[PDB]
Protein backbone atom coordinates (compact mmCIF):
# COMPACT_ATOMS: atom_id res chain seq x y z
CA UNK A 1 0.00 0.00 0.00
CA UNK A 2 2.94 2.18 -0.05
CA UNK A 3 3.66 1.42 -3.75
CA UNK A 4 -0.12 1.68 -4.13
CA UNK A 5 -0.53 -2.08 -5.92
CA UNK A 6 -1.19 -5.15 -4.68
CA UNK A 7 1.90 -7.06 -6.55
CA UNK A 8 5.46 -6.17 -6.06
CA UNK A 9 8.59 -7.29 -7.49
CA UNK A 10 11.38 -8.96 -6.47
CA UNK A 11 13.83 -6.56 -4.80
CA UNK A 12 14.74 -4.35 -1.48
CA UNK A 13 11.90 -0.91 -1.06
CA UNK A 14 12.36 1.59 1.02
CA UNK A 15 8.71 2.04 2.79
CA UNK A 16 7.44 5.16 4.98
CA UNK A 17 6.13 5.05 8.30
CA UNK A 18 2.50 3.95 9.02
CA UNK A 19 2.77 3.14 12.82
CA UNK A 20 0.85 5.29 14.94
CA UNK A 21 2.14 6.34 18.11
CA UNK A 22 -0.30 7.81 20.75
CA UNK A 23 0.93 10.84 22.42
CA UNK A 24 -0.13 12.82 25.77
CA UNK A 25 0.33 16.45 26.73
CA UNK A 26 2.24 18.20 29.10
CA UNK A 27 3.28 21.32 30.76
CA UNK A 28 5.31 23.07 33.17
CA UNK A 29 5.64 26.70 35.16
CA UNK A 30 8.12 28.42 37.50
CA UNK A 31 7.16 28.77 41.03
CA UNK A 32 4.04 31.04 41.97
CA UNK A 33 5.19 32.84 45.14
CA UNK A 34 4.74 36.64 44.26
CA UNK A 35 0.96 37.09 45.31
CA UNK A 36 -0.68 40.34 45.45
CA UNK A 37 -1.92 41.66 48.69
CA UNK A 38 -5.68 41.73 47.76
CA UNK A 39 -6.78 40.72 51.58
CA UNK A 40 -5.50 44.42 52.76
CA UNK A 41 -8.41 45.38 50.17
CA UNK A 42 -10.78 43.11 50.70
CA UNK A 43 -10.32 42.48 54.54
CA UNK A 44 -10.03 45.73 55.40
CA UNK A 45 -11.56 46.68 58.92
CA UNK A 46 -12.85 50.23 57.58
CA UNK A 47 -13.67 51.03 54.00
CA UNK A 48 -13.55 54.75 53.18
CA UNK A 49 -16.69 56.48 52.40
CA UNK B 1 2.94 41.61 68.78
CA UNK B 2 -0.07 43.07 70.57
CA UNK B 3 0.47 44.60 73.92
CA UNK B 4 -0.98 47.57 75.98
CA UNK B 5 0.93 49.49 78.86
CA UNK B 6 -0.89 51.59 81.51
CA UNK B 7 1.11 53.63 83.10
CA UNK B 8 0.44 57.39 85.15
CA UNK B 9 -0.93 55.82 87.90
CA UNK B 10 -0.22 56.11 91.58
CA UNK B 11 -1.30 57.59 95.38
CA UNK B 12 -3.04 60.93 95.21
CA UNK B 13 -4.81 63.29 98.18
CA UNK B 14 -8.36 64.43 97.41
CA UNK B 15 -8.76 67.33 95.17
CA UNK B 16 -5.93 66.40 93.30
CA UNK B 17 -6.17 65.28 90.16
CA UNK B 18 -3.33 62.90 87.87
CA UNK B 19 -2.87 61.77 84.20
CA UNK B 20 -3.03 58.06 82.60
CA UNK B 21 -1.31 56.81 79.74
CA UNK B 22 -2.57 53.92 77.44
CA UNK B 23 0.84 52.85 75.15
CA UNK B 24 0.35 50.16 73.23
CA UNK B 25 2.30 48.59 70.46
CA UNK B 26 1.99 45.41 67.54
CA UNK B 27 -1.44 46.75 65.79
CA UNK B 28 -2.44 49.81 63.90
CA UNK B 29 -3.89 52.63 66.00
CA UNK B 30 -5.64 55.08 63.51
CA UNK B 31 -8.66 51.48 62.87
CA UNK B 32 -10.23 50.07 66.60
CA UNK B 33 -12.15 51.39 69.25
CA UNK B 34 -10.56 51.89 72.98
CA UNK B 35 -11.98 51.95 76.13
CA UNK B 36 -11.16 52.48 80.12
CA UNK B 37 -12.13 49.46 82.91
CA UNK B 38 -11.47 49.55 86.06
CA UNK B 39 -10.93 46.85 88.62
CA UNK B 40 -11.52 48.09 92.32
CA UNK B 41 -10.87 44.98 94.68
CA UNK B 42 -13.71 42.31 94.80
CA UNK B 43 -16.65 44.03 93.24
CA UNK B 44 -16.51 42.95 89.97
CA UNK B 45 -15.94 44.65 87.11
CA UNK B 46 -17.36 48.02 85.96
CA UNK B 47 -16.77 50.52 82.83
CA UNK B 48 -15.40 54.37 82.59
CA UNK B 49 -15.05 55.14 78.95
CA UNK B 50 -14.20 54.58 75.69
CA UNK B 51 -13.45 56.53 71.85
CA UNK B 52 -13.17 55.31 68.39
CA UNK B 53 -10.95 55.99 65.32
CA UNK B 54 -12.81 59.37 64.85
CA UNK B 55 -13.37 59.98 68.14
CA UNK B 56 -16.72 61.70 67.20
CA UNK B 57 -18.64 59.75 69.76
CA UNK B 58 -17.24 59.39 73.22
CA UNK B 59 -19.32 58.06 76.29
CA UNK B 60 -18.95 58.37 79.71
CA UNK B 61 -21.13 56.33 82.68
CA UNK B 62 -23.42 58.56 84.38
CA UNK B 63 -21.73 57.95 88.29
CA UNK B 64 -17.99 59.44 86.57
CA UNK B 65 -19.39 61.90 84.73
CA UNK B 66 -18.55 65.23 84.57
CA UNK B 67 -15.47 64.17 85.99
CA UNK B 68 -13.20 62.33 83.53
CA UNK B 69 -12.11 62.93 79.93
CA UNK B 70 -10.96 60.61 77.32
CA UNK B 71 -8.24 61.90 75.03
CA UNK B 72 -5.98 60.09 72.28
CA UNK B 73 -3.55 61.15 69.72
CA UNK B 74 -2.18 59.25 66.54
CA UNK B 75 0.83 60.79 66.26
CA UNK B 76 2.11 59.90 69.65
CA UNK B 77 0.55 56.24 69.60
CA UNK B 78 -1.00 56.35 73.15
CA UNK B 79 -4.59 56.34 74.70
CA UNK B 80 -4.82 59.57 77.12
CA UNK B 81 -7.27 59.68 80.36
CA UNK B 82 -7.77 63.02 82.59
CA UNK B 83 -9.20 63.12 85.73
CA UNK B 84 -10.54 65.75 87.75
CA UNK B 85 -11.50 65.79 91.43
CA UNK B 86 -10.51 62.36 92.06
CA UNK B 87 -12.42 61.04 95.12
CA UNK B 88 -13.11 57.93 97.35
CA UNK B 89 -14.65 55.87 94.60
CA UNK B 90 -11.52 56.16 92.13
CA UNK B 91 -9.39 53.07 93.97
CA UNK B 92 -9.30 50.89 91.42
CA UNK B 93 -6.93 49.07 88.71
CA UNK B 94 -7.67 51.04 85.64
CA UNK B 95 -7.11 48.82 83.03
CA UNK B 96 -6.95 49.66 79.36
CA UNK B 97 -9.34 48.02 76.21
CA UNK B 98 -8.87 47.97 72.45
CA UNK B 99 -11.72 46.97 70.98
CA UNK B 100 -12.52 44.87 67.22
CA UNK B 101 -15.03 46.86 65.18
CA UNK B 102 -13.33 50.96 65.80
CA UNK B 103 -16.94 51.96 67.22
CA UNK B 104 -18.03 51.49 70.64
CA UNK B 105 -20.87 49.15 70.52
CA UNK B 106 -24.09 48.20 68.59
CA UNK B 107 -23.31 46.40 65.43
CA UNK B 108 -23.14 42.38 65.34
CA UNK B 109 -19.01 42.14 65.49
CA UNK B 110 -17.84 43.60 69.05
CA UNK B 111 -15.59 42.29 71.54
CA UNK B 112 -12.91 42.84 73.71
CA UNK B 113 -9.71 40.98 72.89
CA UNK B 114 -6.86 42.35 74.27
C1 LIG C 1 -10.87 37.36 54.35
O1 LIG C 1 -10.77 36.65 55.58
C2 LIG C 1 -11.57 35.46 55.62
C3 LIG C 1 -11.44 34.92 57.03
O2 LIG C 1 -10.15 35.16 57.56
C4 LIG C 1 -11.10 34.49 54.54
O3 LIG C 1 -11.96 33.35 54.53
C5 LIG C 1 -11.24 32.16 54.96
O4 LIG C 1 -10.33 31.68 53.96
C6 LIG C 1 -9.59 30.52 54.38
C7 LIG C 1 -8.62 30.19 53.27
O5 LIG C 1 -7.82 29.06 53.59
C8 LIG C 1 -10.54 29.37 54.70
O6 LIG C 1 -9.78 28.28 55.21
C9 LIG C 1 -10.26 27.05 54.63
O7 LIG C 1 -11.40 26.58 55.33
C10 LIG C 1 -11.95 25.37 54.78
C11 LIG C 1 -13.26 25.09 55.51
O8 LIG C 1 -14.08 26.24 55.41
C12 LIG C 1 -10.92 24.25 54.95
O9 LIG C 1 -11.43 23.05 54.40
C13 LIG C 1 -9.60 24.63 54.26
O10 LIG C 1 -8.62 23.63 54.51
C14 LIG C 1 -7.72 23.54 53.38
O11 LIG C 1 -6.61 24.40 53.57
C15 LIG C 1 -5.79 24.09 54.71
C16 LIG C 1 -4.73 25.17 54.82
O12 LIG C 1 -5.36 26.35 55.31
C17 LIG C 1 -5.20 22.69 54.53
O13 LIG C 1 -4.39 22.36 55.64
C18 LIG C 1 -6.34 21.67 54.39
O14 LIG C 1 -5.81 20.36 54.21
C19 LIG C 1 -7.28 22.06 53.24
O15 LIG C 1 -6.54 21.84 52.04
C20 LIG C 1 -9.11 26.02 54.70
O16 LIG C 1 -8.63 25.88 56.03
C21 LIG C 1 -11.57 29.81 55.73
O17 LIG C 1 -12.55 28.79 55.93
C22 LIG C 1 -12.27 31.09 55.28
N1 LIG C 1 -13.21 31.55 56.28
C23 LIG C 1 -14.40 32.09 55.98
C24 LIG C 1 -15.24 32.51 57.15
O18 LIG C 1 -14.77 32.24 54.82
C25 LIG C 1 -11.14 35.16 53.18
O19 LIG C 1 -10.57 34.30 52.20
C26 LIG C 1 -10.38 36.48 53.20
N2 LIG C 1 -10.51 37.17 51.93
C27 LIG C 1 -9.47 37.45 51.13
C28 LIG C 1 -9.80 38.16 49.86
O20 LIG C 1 -8.32 37.14 51.43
Amino acid sequence: CTLKSFTVEKGIYQTSNFRVQPTESIVRFPNITNLCPFDEVFNATRFAS
Amino acid sequence: EVQLVESGGGLVQPGRSLRLSCAASGFRFDDYALHWVRQAPEKGLEWVSGISWNSNNIGYAESVKGRFTISRDTAKKSLYLQMNDLRAEDTALYYCVKDRHYDSSGYFVNGFDI
